[PDB]
């Protein structure tokens, strides 16, 4: 609640030079920021050094700090440090309190240092990805014709294993490869709960792809959305999504997208991946039909960020719903990233509503401003079990 | 002459990042340089003639460098993106300073015999095109598609034609054909087989 | 003790041996090698121009650090009086000639045994300019010569 | 069990912006 | 003996300033590199030498109005090449930038599988036509034949005036090196060896 | 003129051709095949009408038209092969741009007067051969498998550091750091260059004559086996 007032009221500042932000950046021993200095003392519930004067920030390495979103973002999230104070001093044993912007960086209380190379993403973290969408159904069709052999074929199979990390046990997944002739990767033959060993076996089986053969979209496509019709085994009855990796064509199969969704019940998300002139058109174009999203992957450096991003596209009915699609929800036991043992997260996410009382904007305020999350470690759940 | 100098150095002054000034300058001053230079072939044209005019080659040369800037000008203003550079073409006219010299007519038989012998020249050069293009297509025959290694495709690769033609040129030039040589035997084998 | 190992060299030459057959070859050959030995002026100019400005990129670029993945380095540079013969030998061929002058340009990281902590100069660009000019017009005068 | 909750197909969702015409 | 002049002066004015500190130590490398001209001496001694030496001035001489012409025809190809690209040469270590504001902080470098963090900086390419000196040197560079490849990739890849490159955004652009390969490196350097 | 109306769209439907890796086909790869039956038909009649006015062995004296009933047999074979071991004979479909050559005497006249030319470049040729051989047999005699050493760190998994050559102590290259120079590594150009045996020295002193990549064999030969005495192999060879 805090977070959504604080963000209405943003001014969105085009520069940062005479008024700079104030924030301590996590991992340290540039124009437009001013940083802090703090104390860390060293304090128990927690492994490490921890200062409850202000909240730490994190930033990814790719993203640099000091852009206008980044210092914007920093500009507007400063008045979330009063809340995480008025929290702790309400419960003293409460644990890390983090905001994670979908600009990337995460503002978490209390202040503590990071813990090599850092490839810690906070839209990639489990509580993250709950919450930023509704439960799925992906459906991953690969084109493995001969024309995606060499560097766009470890490409795909590099964006399809990172694709496939983004799916918990609550979400549904199967794999299909087609070249004139379409088939799964595997001997699933339906869809998976898409816990870690069915993800196992799907990376298994998409790294021992071959590239030969004649593209043909519209055996594909039959195949992908006869695959989603099953309803003789367990699904998610939610959202459902065919994920295509290709890299270019010069169809787009009217006939198949009108006879299997012609309300448009499922979304088409389609990527380009490599680098060729081949032509984009349809690949485009089947992705604005069906509520979908078309994203480009030229190189290793942009999988990561492209095949996170189209959980922005399924929050959409999520914040159009309104506030009945505010719930908390918790996450599987899993490791924290901070060294602190076995934790669960509730998740809530926030909204951008900058000026709905008018009602004239509607048109960014279709996507969330981030998740807040708060931790629970497993060893207050055994001292409330003598 | 000295028109056509300080036209040439107008010109020459272009450079990256320079004042907006000086490119508002040289904006009208290839303005001003085209009307002059347009006053200068249509009383030079009815004081001599069409047909004396024309007898001239260089004066040929001056009426299809004229007609082309003005059609670059026109261009330029329709669609303002690039620019084909026919402007620059003028600096050719500087070629009247060995008219003053002794050595205006070996200069000058050399453009005569250049002149006379043109269809030697075009059937040449044209039997170097044909020679380029039937080796272009030899070329994407025998690798055309087989490129796409593991790592980064090369761009100098016989996939399509204009690909397949510059590769051709670049080893008619000589250079770097030695990794031209060894991506096509990487392609067909390796050192064991398609050597 | 003795390293000999360029004996074998001797077999390698019965080749010339069946050089005498060929009644257009051997009086092509002979020619043009009696016109080389009837002009060897020519190459001592040749030769004072290599050595001048082999002494020049000697004076000039000598201390400039060794560092692989650049164009000085163990075996390319103007160190000694035959290394900066062999890289002007190379950039008369021509292979990086370009790469060479890049990599000595008025900010190259200096030797960690010389005096000055910034060597290097950005006359590298005429120095290689007018050597590959002045090369290639000795060259052509001499094959005209000929 | 699954989650008894399901945001999807909503009739008010722009879904007019894509990767094409941006970029 | 004007040059014996230059020689004597120039190692009495380095042994003068020896006798002190380091004064003006680039001077003192000047007049240290200045005694290179002593071989230079050998010319006149030697008749034979001093006859080869007026020969080649001659066959120099035989030549200057070709020269001249074919310095004329590159500066006009090198004002070609400034006009078509100037200030499209820069590109960010990064490809997936495309801006200078955006070329900032660091990346994810994704070679020999290390994946290292690397400064991102907005660099300039090392042979780039932003103003008619530096087109020349590119021009030479490319008729010697070195590394025009890399030229021609840049050159095909350039955008806009201020956006990093895109491969294969302009191929016909090709036309203007292949064009220069025809006239220069091929034909121009051919009637220097025939005159 | 309408003969060649064939052959100039002949090489346009050639140029338009695209090439995929394993086997992949665009759409108009397909619609340009279906055009090929029309060409050979008509260069099949052309050939009949030439045939029965000229007759057999005056028409195939003329080498030009021995070319053109080559490549107009290759076709027929083509059209009639059901067999896979028709790549040697659809790569004579890249001779048809030369056909208008045949079409145009002028162009006939300029081949000739260009081609009169180069018959006594020929022994030239030779006596570069006879020079080519000579230096790969002084090659195979000094340089033989001497770039297959390279700095494995621990022989773990067979990976070189380096990819330059070594030699164990002696004035060539050492290995720096935790890594030894042991047996076998492919060579500098992914095996390609070196003088294992004839073939491979005849190439690789081709390479050299034509002052391409010739420094990095010299440098490869300098940190295999010292550079004392290799510039006295590269330097006659380049300048002969
Ligand atoms: C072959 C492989 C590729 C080759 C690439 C380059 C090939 C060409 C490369 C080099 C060739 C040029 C070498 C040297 C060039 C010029 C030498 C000195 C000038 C020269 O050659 O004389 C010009 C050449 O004109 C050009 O077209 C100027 C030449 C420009 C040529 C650029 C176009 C080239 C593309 C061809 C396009 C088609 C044309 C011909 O001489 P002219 O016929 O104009 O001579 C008359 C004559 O002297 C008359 O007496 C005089 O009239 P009066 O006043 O009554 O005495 C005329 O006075 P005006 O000039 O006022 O009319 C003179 O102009
Ligand atoms: C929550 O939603 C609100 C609106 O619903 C949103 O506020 C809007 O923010 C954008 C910036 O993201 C503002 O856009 C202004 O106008 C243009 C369009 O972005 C910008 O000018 C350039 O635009 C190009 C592309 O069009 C862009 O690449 C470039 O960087 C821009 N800037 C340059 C060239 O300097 C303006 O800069 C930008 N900002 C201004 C004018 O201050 C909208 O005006 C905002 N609308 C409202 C009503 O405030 C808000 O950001 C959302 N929340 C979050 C966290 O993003
Ligand atoms: C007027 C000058 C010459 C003019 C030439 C005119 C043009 C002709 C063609 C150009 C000739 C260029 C020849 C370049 C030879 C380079 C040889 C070389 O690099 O050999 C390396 C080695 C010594 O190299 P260096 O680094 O000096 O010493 C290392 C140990 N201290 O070398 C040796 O050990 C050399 C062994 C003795 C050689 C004596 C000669
Ligand atoms: C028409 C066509 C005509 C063609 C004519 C061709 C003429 C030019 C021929 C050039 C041949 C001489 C150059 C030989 C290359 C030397 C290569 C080499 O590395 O030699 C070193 C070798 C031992 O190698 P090293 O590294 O010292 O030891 C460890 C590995 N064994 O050996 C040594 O230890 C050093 C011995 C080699 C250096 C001296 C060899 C004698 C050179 C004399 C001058 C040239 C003689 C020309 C003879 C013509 C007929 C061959
Ligand atoms: C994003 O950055 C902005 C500028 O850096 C912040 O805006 C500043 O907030 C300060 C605290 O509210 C203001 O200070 C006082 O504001 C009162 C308001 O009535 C006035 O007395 C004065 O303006 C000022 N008083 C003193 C003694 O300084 C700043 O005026 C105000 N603007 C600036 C500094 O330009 C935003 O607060 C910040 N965003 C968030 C969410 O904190
Ligand atoms: C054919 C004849 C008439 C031309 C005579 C020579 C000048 C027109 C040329 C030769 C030197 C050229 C100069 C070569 C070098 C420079 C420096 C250059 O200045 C900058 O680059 C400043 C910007 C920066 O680097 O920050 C401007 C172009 C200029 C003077 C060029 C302008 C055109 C000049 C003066
Ligand atoms: C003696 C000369 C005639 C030898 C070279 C003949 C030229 C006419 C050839 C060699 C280079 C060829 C160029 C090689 C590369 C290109 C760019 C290319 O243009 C495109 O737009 C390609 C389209 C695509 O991107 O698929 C094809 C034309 C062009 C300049 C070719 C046209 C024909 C060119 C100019
Ligand atoms: C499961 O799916 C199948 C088809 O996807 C549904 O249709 C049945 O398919 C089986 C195939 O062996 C056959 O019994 C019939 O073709 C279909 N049965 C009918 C029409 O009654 C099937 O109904 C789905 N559900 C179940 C429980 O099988
Ligand atoms: C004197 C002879 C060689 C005539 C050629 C003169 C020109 C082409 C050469 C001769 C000496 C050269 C200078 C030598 C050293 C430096 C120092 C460097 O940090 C900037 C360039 C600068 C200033 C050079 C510019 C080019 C230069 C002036
Ligand atoms: C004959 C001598 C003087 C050459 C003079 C003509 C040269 C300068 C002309 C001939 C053909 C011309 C090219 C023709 C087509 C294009 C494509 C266009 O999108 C950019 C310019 C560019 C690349 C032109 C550049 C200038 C060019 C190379
Ligand atoms: C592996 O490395 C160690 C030290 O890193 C060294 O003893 C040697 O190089 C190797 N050890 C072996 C071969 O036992
Ligand atoms: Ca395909
Ligand atoms: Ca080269």
């Amino acid at each position: 609640l805090e977070a959504e007032k604080v963000q209405a009221a943003h001014q969105w500042r085009e520069d940062f030079a005479s008024n700079e932000v104030v924030y301590y950046n996590a991992k340290d021993d540039e124009p437009g920021s001013q940083r802090i200095k703090p104390v860390f003392i060293e304090d128990a519930n927690f492994g490490r050094q921890i200062s409850y004067q202000h909240a730490a920030v994190h930033i990814p390495t790719d993203i640099y700090e000091g852009s206008t979103i980044v210092l914007n973002e920093l500009n507007w999230t400063s008045a979330l440090d009063e809340v995480f104070k008025k929290n702790r001093e309400e419960d003293p044993s409460l644990l890390w309190q983090v905001f994670g912007s979908a600009t990337g960086l995460a503002r978490y209380y209390p202040a503590s240092p990071w813990v090599k190379i850092d490839l810690y993403d906070v839209r990639r973290r489990p509580w993250y990805i709950q919450g930023a969408a509704s439960p799925k159904d992906m459906l991953i069709l690969v084109d493995v014709s001969g024309s995606v052999s060499g560097l766009t074929l470890k490409l795909i199979r590099t964006s399809v294993s990172e694709m496939l990390e983004t799916l918990s046990d609550d979400d549904f997944v199967n794999v299909a490869s087609f070249n004139s002739n379409a088939q799964d990767v595997s001997c699933f033959q339906h869809l998976v709960q898409a816990n870690v060993r069915n993800k196992k076996v799907l990376k298994d089986a998409v790294n021992n792809i071959t590239a030969k053969g004649i593209t043909d979209y519209k055996k594909g496509f039959s195949f992908a959305f006869e695959q989603l019709l099953n309803y003789n085994v367990s699904r998610a009855n939610c959202n459902k999504i065919i994920m295509l990796f290709t890299d270019g064509g010069e169809e787009r199969a009217q006939e198949i997208f009108n006879k299997y969704n012609k309300d448009k019940k499922v979304r088409v998300f389609t990527f380009s991946v490599g680098q060729h002139n081949y032509d984009r058109g349809p690949i485009q174009w089947m992705a604005c039909e069906n509520k979908g999203y078309y994203y480009e992957i030229p190189s290793i450096g942009a999988i990561r960020i492209n095949t996170q991003e189209y959980l922005d596209v399924l929050g959409r009915p999520m914040v159009l719903a309104g506030d009945k699609a505010k719930q908390v929800q918790w996450t599987n036991v899993y490791l924290d990233a901070l060294e602190l043992g076995l934790v669960i997260t509730g998740t809530l996410p926030v909204f951008n509503i900058t000026g709905q009382f008018e009602n004239k904007t509607n048109l960014k305020n279709q996507l969330i401003l981030g998740v807040m999350g708060v931790d629970v470690s497993l060893e207050d759940i055994k001292r409330l079990t003598p | 002459l000295c028109v056509v100098a300080l036209n040439t150095l107008c010109v020459a002054m272009v450079h990256y990042n320079q004042p907006r000034r000086l490119t508002t300058t040289l904006y009208f001053a290839e303005f001003v340089f085209l009307g002059l230079f347009l006053t200068e072939m249509s009383l030079k044209m009815y004081g001599l003639g069409p047909r004396s005019y024309f007898r001239s080659s260089f004066n040929c040369f001056d009426f299809g460098v004229i007609v082309g800037s003005v059609f670059e000008v026109v261009w330029a203003a329709i669609k303002p993106g690039s620019s084909f550079g026919i402007s620059v073409l003028r600096a050719l006219r500087l070629l009247r300073i060995f008219k003053v010299t002794k050595y205006w007519s070996s200069l000058r038989n050399l453009v005569v015999s250049l002149l006379n012998s043109m269809k030697s020249i075009i059937s040449l050069l044209f039997l170097l095109f044909l020679f380029i293009v039937v080796f272009a297509l030899l070329g994407m025959q025998l690798f055309g598609g087989q490129f796409n290694f593991q790592d980064e495709t090369p761009t100098t690769n016989f996939d399509t034609f204009p690909a397949a033609i510059l590769t051709v040129f670049q080893i008619l030039t000589g250079e770097d054909w030695n990794a031209v040589m060894y991506h096509g035997i990487e392609s067909q084998g390796g050192v064991s087989k398609g050597m | 003790f003795i390293n000999l190992s360029f004996l074998r060299l001797f077999r390698a030459a019965r080749l010339i041996k069946l050089l005498r057959q060929g009644y257009t070859i051997r009086i092509l050959l002979w020619t043009f090698v009696q016109s080389f030995k009837a002009l060897p002026y020519v190459c001592l100019l040749i030769a004072m121009l290599f050595f001048i400005y082999a002494i020049i990129g000697m004076q000039v670029f000598g201390n400039i650090a060794l560092d692989d993945d650049t164009s000085i380095n163990r075996h390319n540079n103007f160190r000694t009086f035959l290394q900066a013969l062999m890289l002007l030998f190379r950039s008369a061929t021509g292979e990086a000639w370009h790469e060479i002058m890049l990599s000595c340009l008025s900010n190259q990281a200096c030797d960690e045994q010389a005096n000055a902590t910034e060597c290097g100069s950005d006359f590298a660009y005429f120095y290689f300019v007018s050597f590959i000019f002045l090369c290639s017009f000795l060259m052509l005068n001499l094959f005209v010569a000929v | 069990k699954g989650p008894d909750v399901c945001f999807d197909n909503n009739v008010l969702e722009d879904y007019t912006d894509c990767g094409g015409v941006s970029g | 003996n004007i040059l014996d002049f230059i020689v004597v002066s120039g190692a009495l004015v380095a042994f003068a300033f020896s006798g002190s500190k380091g004064k003006d130590i680039n001077t003192i490398k000047s007049l240290r590199v200045l005694r290179v001209l002593r071989p230079l001496k050998t010319i006149k001694r030697l008749p034979k030498l001093k006859a080869v030496f007026d020969c080649v001035v001659n066959s120099l001489k035989n030549v200057l109005n070709i020269l001249i012409v074919y310095m004329l025809f590159m500066f006009i190809f090198a004002v070609i090449a400034v006009q078509l690209f100037k200030g499209k040469f820069f590109y960010c270590t990064d490809e997936s930038k495309e801006l200078e504001r955006d070329c900032r902080g660091q990346y994810l470098d994704y070679e020999k599988e290390e994946v290292e963090a690397q400064p991102r900086q907005w660099k300039k390419y090392d042979f780039h036509y932003d103003n008619v000196l530096w087109a020349l040197l590119t021009l030479f560079t490319v008729s010697t034949g070195e590394g025009w490849p890399m030229v021609l990739k840049h050159s095909v890849d350039a955008t806009y005036e201020e956006q990093g490159p895109s491969p294969g955004y302009r191929m016909e652009l090709s036309i203007f090196y292949v064009v220069y390969f025809v006239v220069f490196p091929f034909f121009f350097v051919n009637i220097f060896v025939a005159l | 003129y309408m003969i060649l109306a064939t052959i100039i769209a002949n090489c346009i439907v050639l140029a338009l051709e695209q090439h995929l890796p394993d086997g992949d086909k665009t759409p108009m790869s397909e619609r340009l095949d279906d055009t090929e039956p029309y060409f050979i038909g008509i260069f099949c009649f052309e050939a009949g009408i030439k045939i029965i006015a000229l007759g057999f062995v005056s028409y195939l004296r003329n080498g030009w038209n021995v070319m053109d009933f080559v490549v107009v047999l290759t076709g027929i074979l083509a059209t009639a092969g059901t067999d896979f071991d028709l790549r040697t004979l659809r790569a004579v479909r890249v001779l048809r741009p030369l056909k208008l050559v045949s079409g145009i005497p002028s162009l006939q006249v300029v081949l000739k007067s260009i081609m009169k030319a180069m018959v006594p470049l020929l022994q030239i040729g030779l006596l570069l051969f006879f020079a080519i051989l000579m230096f790969a047999i002084i090659g195979l005699e000094f340089y033989m498998g001497k770039f297959h050493k390279a700095c494995f760190p621990n022989s773990t998994d067979a990976e070189p550091v380096g990819d330059f050559p070594c030699g164990k102590e002696a004035p060539a290259r050492l290995c720096e750091g935790d890594t030894e120079c042991r047996e076998y590594w492919p060579g500098p150009n992914f095996g390609i260059t070196n003088f294992d045996n004839i073939l491979f020295a005849i190439l690789t002193v081709f390479q050299c004559i034509t002052m391409e990549g010739w420094t990095d064999i010299l440098y490869n030969t300098n940190d295999a086996a010292g550079n004392t005495w290799n510039w006295l192999y590269f330097i006659p060879l380049i300048i002969i």
